[PDB]
């Protein structure tokens, strides 16, 4: 409806806010001590891991749903 | 202002495109033109006479035809900017689903948007989704029998006539359906049938 | 002329194996004909006499003896260049769409041509295939009906002669279709309906 | 020699058990019977007074018994020098479709044959496309050709029994609920089933 | 004889009942009854009074009441001792079907397995089945008979009086309805009816 | 005692809800109604003249209104006791079916549970649920072309009596019983009657 | 926050309730269906 | 009879879950008593008797549905 | 007949089957003769002889039960 | 003659598979001429030329059972 | 216009495909100028682009399949 919005652009702010942080410290930045990058990618990660999870379960039940036979 | 990632942009196109199909096609374009094609395969009275097949990729191309400016506008103002990273998915959404409304807002009638308000109790053009879809959907179905109504009266005339005919003979034992169908598939072949049928139903879709 | 990777190409021509039996069938070749069979079962006055599953195959080898000329120059020209690589798939598919083109254009009425051109608004063989297509499919149901009424007639005429003969004989408690049924089967197995049936409307498409 | 190896086998063995039982049982053997037992049961005044599954269940026993010879011929032919890997698949298709094709060219009007023939323009062991619809068509033709004659005696019946219920000046009356139980005893005695089956396969039987 | 293994056990299992319903229900026990209730019900003048999910119902109840003795037998002698392990599936189950064979050629023509003998005491099964289907209908025929005998008279009768009271153009139709359904239920028309089914297909 | 697991429980459920219209609804509520529909439809001489979508439905909300203690009593004794919890599936669907049961025996005849039981053959008040069933619909067969044929006389004679002054008969008599039976207004009479008779 | 599963956990149970009630749904009106067609 | 069949194999096919809870139960606390495979066993067990359940009554189902929808 | 090749179908399933597990049981109690390269490869081929076997099955099924929903 | 093709298909697919298998066998049995990068390298172009196979297959037989199921 | 799309589309996969297989190849060779950590990159992409365009097709045929498999 209304609130998944909400929930996919927080995964990709999640997932943005880890990116700018490694191009930040790849390119000749003292800034990050390479183990902040590490573990806020890999939580991204799972994040949109969920998120997807959570689609492919909300389409199969929408699929279901639609294919009865009334 | 932001915008989001290309995972997360590519994940909702697909499930739009997995949306499509009944999202789409049953409830937003051409659902009346199925129903005239079967309430006029009812009417010759002969069920399943042409495919179910061919009469479906018939209504489908009609409707393509029949949407193709509100898809060209839609195509430029989406696309156009899009095609060139000038434009996010959380306005182009937005952009492009407007005058696909402003399209799909006439056909509506108001009594029914006025129904649905008092099922959702809307403060008083720029009506939001839920209660727009519904009002669409409903002044759609009491639109289709209006037509099929106007399709079977002839039809319904022949049988009647043909019925009379045949009992002012003293036949009140053979069936009248029987030589009907040959005197209605002529007479829907004499009067120029199709390319009429599909163009009047265009033109009383348009306005 | 560029030509496609063999990632691609495979997946084209398998994705066309899904729609090219079924719809290239159901609008292209042959759609004129089991209408005529359903019509005639429907006339023979014993709906279901020859199984649905007899008819749908004899009306299948009669697409597949009929598309013999326009099959051929397919043939030829799209896989005897393409197999020894002269040409590309992306240039083998239009030199391969030509004659099978000017055939289905051969067959297209007039008027329903131009009304089809009117709905989708362009200027002034070089037709597209976006909008002929259509102005096929409806070329041919209109003529499936005329062929099916003509054959219709006999039958009729039949069933009317036998009721009119019932009730001069003073006999109006008989029911007219339990007698008609053995003449109608007995005359048309008398003049060889299927054969000359089966001729005649082959020959009618080769014209 | 050429053959072919044991997955393409098994695929294509797999995809003919798709096509042959429904096909091979319509377009092949016993088309020309459920034709007649539909004209039957119109005839008797009494539709689906047997059961359809019955009725398709009679005709498949009496198609698996007219068909002893032919797949007795199949069965030796192809097995007997294929079940134990004395032959080739590829060959032992046609060795094994050969009666069959026989079988065929037997109960076949050439009206059929010669239109298909001027039609396909081809100029004796004919080919697998021009025979088939020509069968068809042909056993298309017998099928009325006997349910006709089938529908003569109970026309008679229905005729005579309108006759005399109208020379007693009783002219309003239904005549087929008189007319059913007549039909019904004449038709149990006089061994119905198996003089009707009886006819019907040795008239089959050429 | 060996002993079939767990899974083609089941999978033999779960495809005969697939065939259960024409197996069971059409060519070897009370085809005759559905036919004669076709009949029957053709005979009152009104099709599809009562309707056939009723009708279909009250047959398969009486066709388990008529069917005690076959499947006793099989019951006991088969399922018995090989609930408990001691017999092998694919013998047990020719041990099964033999009482039902049994039964089977008490009830077909005592000569149409030799008309299907030519065209082909311990019979084949291939043989048995279409020549008790087929002498199955040539009495299910010769019963509906009997029973459309007396509808019919009644029809005649009301005709003929009528015709000598003086009218031609009134459907006897709507006039003898009424007193088909009052003689049928007043001679106790479905006790003695099922009583007779039950008595000319079991003695 | 113990009572099922939730899946074989649910699945149960859906399965015995399945014979829902045969051996649920169709013999043991309304065999009676719908085969009065249908003769006296024809008693007036015009076979489906009122659609048959309209009939099927006033049969249906009929016979709800007239097995309505059963099946409230079925409510009251059996869904608060089931969840309260003291009571097993098993247990509460044959509890709750003995109500069904004495009902049954409420419109069977003086001698069918014998002749039926006989057919059972078991030696015989404690009457299992498959003798009844059938000796049921079989009474109720008997009963409901008894009331049939009462409904049929009075048209029979209204035809009689407007045929006897000699013309097709028939056709300008139909408006005629119409008019009779509109006047008379046997649909209130028609579902008292039965309904007096469904308890007897 | 919330515990781990108990997120699928719901969704599970969502889930199959969804699918009683579309069963439950679907067998009725067939054979409200199914009983609402007749002579 | 056959009707006290159903209910026969309902409580049969019962049963042997309620044993599989009762060992996943006694298991999950730690206690010392109950090995791990043989619960894991049992459970599998358990769903395959399950499924034949199931399936013979999709069968069953099926075929009354389709001899109960004839004309007669 | 046609009963006969069930019989022959079903009776060498099962009694490929039936020595597969005879020989993975006459392995695992250590006896020696086995090398636990001859077991899988029986194992696998009796898998593929039931696939087959059920495949069969289904195609003829479901062509009886097309065959027996016509008119 | 389309059975012909189909024919000459099936042939060319069973010729490259059995092909395949000749120079599998030519090369475990310990004969020159063969580097594991031949067999190794076909063994997995016959699959995929099975896999496109059966592909075509599936779509032309699930087209014919749909054209053979219309509701003429 | 909508072949005229759907060929641009395809042309923008076969170009890039095209592209990867002709930079492979003039790597492989021994060419001065062209990286590893570029083939490589570019395969994936390649690969990555390919998928995207079978997942497109895959659920645009689904759904014509569901819309034509309809009663009207």
């Amino acid at each position: 409806a209304g609130q998944l919005h909400a929930a996919l652009d927080r995964i990709s702010d999640r997932q943005a806010a880890a990116r700018v942080q490694a191009e930040k410290f790849t390119l000749g930045e003292p800034g990050i001590a390479l183990n902040d990058v590490m573990a806020d990618m890999q939580k991204a990660s799972v994040s949109m891991q969920m998120g997807i999870q959570v689609r492919n379960k909300l389409v199969a039940a929408y699929q279901e749903v639609m294919s009865m036979q009334v | 202002g932001q915008s989001w990632s290309l995972s997360v942009q590519t994940l909702v196109f697909i499930t739009s495109l997995t949306f499509l199909p009944a999202i789409l096609l049953m409830m937003t374009s051409f659902t009346r033109i199925i129903i005239v094609f079967g309430l006029l395969r009812n009417a010759l009275g002969t069920p399943s006479a042409p495919p179910n097949q061919v009469l479906l990729g018939l209504a489908l191309f009609l409707t393509f035809f029949i949407m193709s400016p509100v898809i060209d506008k839609i195509y430029v103002d989406a696309y156009q900017p899009f095609s060139e990273q000038k434009i996010s998915m959380q306005e182009a959404l937005d952009k492009g689903a407007q005058p696909l409304r402003a399209f799909m807002l006439r056909q509506t009638r108001e009594a029914d948007l006025a129904l649905f308000a008092r099922l959702a109790n809307s403060g008083p053009e720029a009506v939001p989704m839920r209660i727009l879809l519904p009002a669409y959907v409903t002044s759609e179905l009491k639109t289709a029998f209006q037509i099929g109504f106007t399709i079977f009266i002839p039809f319904l005339i022949i049988d009647l006539v043909i019925a009379s005919v045949l009992m002012a003979l003293g036949m009140m034992m053979v069936p009248p359906a029987t030589i009907a169908l040959p005197f209605k598939l002529m007479l829907f072949v004499l009067v120029d049938g199709w390319q009429l049928l599909m163009g009047s139903l265009a033109q009383s879709f348009y306005s």
